[PDB]
């Protein structure tokens, strides 16, 4: 139709959006006019007109004739019932809710979902603002696509300046800056919702149950859309001080750790991006002030981490003296500084947070059996997230995954003295007091580092491009003589960075010789492992021997060159070894490891490899 | 639409009637 | 303030609203979620200016730009006494509220309002731009002012 109401307006443009940003063009001359139609919309994110008395007193005065804009309404002792409640559960003007209630009447969309007329006022309210803000997050994503011309590219993103922002294009030109308006508008949203737990436990402690669900999970899901609002806007270089300091505020008053607090994680990368790094505000005079403000936190943990990624981030000024000026400056003191903060964070369980984070980031709800207890054998102490249904979305994981990626090489281009000290620290411990269990800083690092390089062989090919760089170099680095957890999580890591069958078969050359690990001591360990079986068994062992057998079948499943070499290999003879462990007393995670590896290998084979495998079989099972 | 006629008009710099 | 928004008289709520226009309580009466209030608009928004600017303010609160840039622009074009500035304001509303998309109506009934209303303003402008300087003129004759600021201080003249 063409005389489409607020809510099928908003409705029927965010279709066009996504034509755009699925590589559809066909709608540009009608996604145009919309814009035009609801600039009053994009202007005021979410903003509810208070409840006045003036309206509450004559509504129900003379609830005879209602008068909105130009068109005339008739209201009846019951539709009048149903202004009052649905004002009263949102605390929403009358002269608004009534408008809301009416917009139900004319669609009829009683019908469609069997509810009440005062419920669906509260749905109807929800759903304008889920599309009137996750609208504005495909603008600025399409605004930010390589993948489409540059031309389209270039008028989203003036229009959002204007529409969203509320900055005026080049060509032209009291009021208040978009920030200070999110920050309102999502303090609503926490105020709303916190107001509708209290009364609605009150009443628990129905027929709504599932309108209560719909609508908690629209707040949450307009919440995640005006964080990332306000993460696109800071990309920009439109804040300041002022704001970070609230941010950082509010953070230090957060309460509970919930999903809200995952949101604001990368609102707080951003920001140290943007002022900590040398990748922005470039005022060196401004980040010693910050650095003494940052180094009352009612969870250490946070405070921990948001040092840590501090230091990471504004230790990048201080490698040359040639771009920039440091006379009367001494370095070593700043140096320790920074390291005992570093190693204070670390005790407080900085990258044990960072690590639970990450994990409930993508906490799925099914998993392949073939991975079943990988990288869930630390001592986590950070209380796990309610259970509720808030599954996240896909740009945010995205945006964490390239903030880790991020940190991650900063650390290593950064602080290597800070990983060998720290390296050279847990292997003392552990040698000193072999009985007690070490700190897992290293393991926990790694296994991050491993989530943040998933599923993106753009970055993971950079460790085999240039064998000389710093990312190699750690590489190289962390292949020496270590203890068992941290040969797993080489492990773990090299299983993840293959993603494709080049970086498989790059990692097959990097880890047999051209000391390192090489396929020679692992052979000679399952060989080792083997007889002893044959002639108890530690949990180490069974794990190292789970994550080997884990990156054999990766790799064969991956790579070709390491299936047709290892599958008629005369020094290796895995296939024999493996059987051998197979039929000793051992749990079944091995033997369903060594099946998944036989699977793995016999992905691709042909007439003598089928044969040998049955003789094998054959011979193994008679 | 735009109709020029400089024939009978009214003089600007002369007072009514 | 209850007993009166509890009251189902309409005569009542039409002396009101019309009351809550003179006072100047916009605050009260954008705030009213009932069409009754829009309806009553619509009977008297092509009567008068200012009745006219209420029921565009809901137009556009509720997305429907297309309906208010109608409005305005009918009421330029009026015979209602109306300044000519004011008329410029009208104008340029509309032809804003033209270039956006409204839903439910085509792309070329908006740009057809959007280019009337922007022809509109091009001669209004002129208009004002004559009326200004043949006021302040000191070669003309204060005689002939006051006739020049009777037949251009209003409705849009032809080129």
């Amino acid at each position: 139709m063409t005389d489409l109401r607020k809510l099928e307006a908003l409705q029927a443009l965010h279709a066009e959006l996504v034509a755009v940003r699925q590589h559809r063009f066909e709608g540009l001359q009608v996604l145009e006019t919309l814009l035009e139609e609801q600039t009053d919309a994009f202007k005021a994110l979410i903003a509810k007109p208070a409840r006045d008395t003036k309206d509450r007193e004559a509504l129900g005065k003379e609830p005879k004739k209602l008068k909105i804009g130009e068109e005339e309404y008739s209201l009846n002792e019951d539709f009048v019932n149903d202004c009052l409640k649905l004002a009263d559960e949102l605390d929403l003007n009358e002269k608004e809710s009534a408008r809301i209630l009416i917009d139900c009447d004319a669609e009829g969309d009683v019908e469609t979902q069997s509810r009440p007329l005062w419920e669906c006022g509260v749905i109807r309210f929800h759903q304008e603002r889920k599309y009137l803000l996750d609208c504005m997050r495909l603008i600025l994503e399409i605004a930010a696509d390589e993948d489409i011309d540059a031309g389209l590219q270039e008028s989203f993103g003036v229009a959002a300046e204007d529409k969203i922002f509320g900055i005026p294009p080049p060509w032209e030109r009291q009021v208040k800056k978009f920030i200070p308006r999110c920050m309102e508008a999502m303090k609503g949203v926490r105020s709303m919702l916190q107001c509708m737990a209290d009364k609605a436990n009150a009443r628990n402690m129905l027929d709504n149950q599932e309108t209560l669900d719909f609508s908690r999970l629209s707040l949450v899901e307009q919440h995640e859309c005006l964080a990332s609002i306000l993460h696109a806007a800071v990309q920009r270089h439109h804040a300041t001080i002022a704001d970070f300091q609230d941010f950082i505020k509010i953070l230090r008053k957060w309460d509970k750790y919930d999903h809200f607090l995952i949101h604001l994680i990368p609102v707080l990368a951003a920001y140290i991006t943007e002022f900590g790094s040398p990748e922005g505000m470039g005022d060196l005079q401004q980040a010693r002030r910050l650095n003494d403000f940052i180094c009352s936190w009612a969870l250490p943990v946070l405070g921990a981490a948001v040092r840590a990624w501090w230091i990471a981030e504004h230790n990048g000024f201080y490698l040359d003296d040639t771009v920039q000026d440091l006379r009367g400056i001494n370095l070593d003191e700043e140096d320790e500084q920074r390291t005992k903060q570093f190693l204070d964070a670390l005790k407080e369980g900085a990258f044990d947070f960072i690590l639970s984070v990450a994990a409930d980031c993508k906490a799925q709800e099914w998993q392949d059996p073939s991975q079943l207890g990988a990288r869930q054998w630390l001592q986590r102490k950070i209380p796990s997230l309610p259970s509720e249904p808030f599954p996240f979305s896909h740009f945010l994981q995205h945006s964490l995954m390239v903030h880790l990626e991020g940190f991650v090489d900063a650390t290593i281009s950064n602080l290597p003295d800070v990983l060998r000290k720290l390296r050279t620290e847990e292997d003392e411990q552990r040698q000193l007091r072999p009985n007690h269990e070490q700190d897992m800083d290293l393991e926990r690092f790694l296994i991050i580092i491993s989530y943040a390089y998933e599923g993106r062989p753009d970055a993971a090919m950079s460790f085999w491009e240039d064998p000389d760089s710093n990312l190699a170099g750690f590489l190289q680095w962390a292949s020496r003589r270590a203890s068992t957890p941290l040969v797993s999580a080489f492990c773990e890591m090299l299983r993840c960075l293959a993603d494709n069958e080049e970086c498989a078969t790059a990692a097959h050359n990097f880890l047999l010789d051209e000391q390192s690990l090489t396929w020679s001591q692992i052979f000679k360990e399952l060989e080792y492992f083997t007889t002893k079986v044959c002639s108890e068994i530690e949990p180490e062992s069974a794990l190292m021997l789970e994550c080997y057998l884990r990156l054999i079948a990766k790799l064969a499943t991956e790579s070709e060159i390491a299936r047709k070499r290892l599958i008629m290999d005369e020094d290796f003879n895995l296939v024999d070894t493996i059987l051998k462990l197979s039929v000793g007393v051992i749990p079944h995670r091995l033997r369903a490891c060594i099946f998944y590896v036989l699977k793995a290998l016999m992905i691709r084979k042909t007439h003598e490899e089928l044969d040998a495998m049955w003789r094998w079989v054959e011979a193994w099972m008679t | 639409k735009l109709v020029i006629n400089k024939d009978m008009r009214t003089d600007l710099f002369s007072p009514p009637n | 303030y209850n007993v009166v928004n509890d009251s189902s008289d309409e005569v009542f709520h039409f002396d009101m609203y019309e009351w809550y226009i003179e006072k100047g309580w916009t605050d009260r009466i954008l705030s009213i979620d009932s069409p009754h209030v829009i309806t009553y608009l619509q009977r008297l928004a092509e009567t008068d200016f200012r009745h006219a600017e209420l029921l565009c303010r809901f137009y556009t609160t509720r997305s429907r730009f297309f309906e208010a840039a109608q409005v305005q622009t009918n009421l330029a074009k009026s015979d209602l006494n109306i300044s000519l500035k004011d008329r410029i304001i009208l104008l340029s509303r509309a032809k804003g509220n033209a270039s956006v998309n409204t839903i439910g109506i085509s792309r070329q009934q908006q740009q057809q309002l959007n280019h009337e209303a922007s022809e509109l303003l091009e001669i209004a402008h002129i208009q004002d731009d004559l009326l200004e300087r043949l006021v302040a003129d000191p070669r003309i004759p204060e005689e002939r002012k006051a006739e020049i600021e009777e037949f251009l201080d209003g409705p849009i003249r032809t080129l």
